[PDB]
């Protein structure tokens, strides 16, 4: 059985990582990291946050430099030695992307821009990347596989799947920058240098903007004011109507 | 439309007088009786 630990959003318990992941307990965990694709556009912002805090995390263990550099010998050992910690990006809700193309007015270049991002960013990390949802029942048994694989060093078969947009799946070792270069392809108004944000916009939703607050004036300062005041006491018909008379 | 945090006080938590460290005795306390049953 496999220990599972759910973070809440709120950076406010994240102090509470220290009782999920010890020193003894890091090897043996696996690292998973959620990316929500009905909010397609804070998923870079939220995953740096979130790995951003595990570095903090990690720094705070105070695991010695050598074991630190045995580890990363092993990860990456795993890393070049694939053949056709860790770290897994899943994203939720991948459905939503029929969303995006009705609501939005998305289509296959920007879904392309968010997937070449996410795929850098599995480069970065060094991470495996896959879309999922529980909506559709898409990809949880192949999730469950290679969690299984990862954890407890069981067998793995299914291959990288990169050209269905909202099923994509990459393990380890597979993304290259040559390999996301394919996506470039496609690109005909963004460039994969050019900002998220700009290209992607975060929506501003129409929050209510509750109204400024009307305060009655005070009464002297009220009555001295009224004391003040009481010691001082059709184009465009005509533009067819002059089309019709110049001829 | 009001989502979850606006329907109910799960942002309470968050307002505690002495900080997260109670959540963290709470935490802590079934950490502690796992470890010896363990």
């Amino acid at each position: 059985r496999c220990n599972v630990w759910i973070l809440d959003g709120d950076l406010y318990h994240k102090g509470l990582l220290k009782f999920a992941v010890s020193a003894e307990s890091l090897p043996e965990t696996l690292v998973i990291f959620v990316a929500d694709m009905s909010r397609p556009w804070t998923v870079m912002e939220s995953l740096q946050k979130w790995a951003s805090v595990l570095r903090e995390h990690i720094d705070k263990m105070k695991i010695p430099p050598e074991k630190m550099r045995e580890l990363e010998r092993k990860f990456v050992k795993d890393f070049q030695d694939y053949m056709e910690i860790p770290v897994l990006v899943v994203c939720t809700k991948c459905d939503a992307v029929s969303v995006l193309e009705k609501e939005h007015d998305y289509r296959d270049e920007h879904l392309d821009f968010i997937q070449s991002h996410l795929r850098r960013f599995c480069l970065q990390y060094g991470a495996a990347l896959i879309y999922t949802s529980v909506k559709e029942e898409k990809n949880l048994d192949l999730l469950y596989k290679y969690i299984v694989h990862k954890t407890y060093g069981f067998h793995f078969t299914t291959p990288a799947l990169v050209v269905e947009k909202d099923a994509v799946f990459i393990p380890a070792g597979w993304d290259n920058e040559k390999k996301i270069a394919i996506l470039h392809e496609n690109f005909t108004t963004v460039k994969p240098e050019d900002a998220y944000e700009d290209f992607i916009v975060k929506p501003p939703v129409r929050k209510l903007v509750h109204d400024k607050e009307l305060a009655a004036e005070d009464e002297q300062v009220f009555l001295m004011k009224q004391q003040s005041l009481l010691a001082k006491q059709e184009g465009v018909l005509a533009s067819f109507f002059n089309s019709l008379l110049s001829k | 439309e009001l989502t979850e945090e606006e329907k109910f006080y799960r942002n309470a938590l968050t307002r505690m007088p002495d900080g997260p460290v109670a959540l963290e005795e709470s935490y802590s306390a079934v950490m502690g009786i796992v470890s010896e049953v363990e």
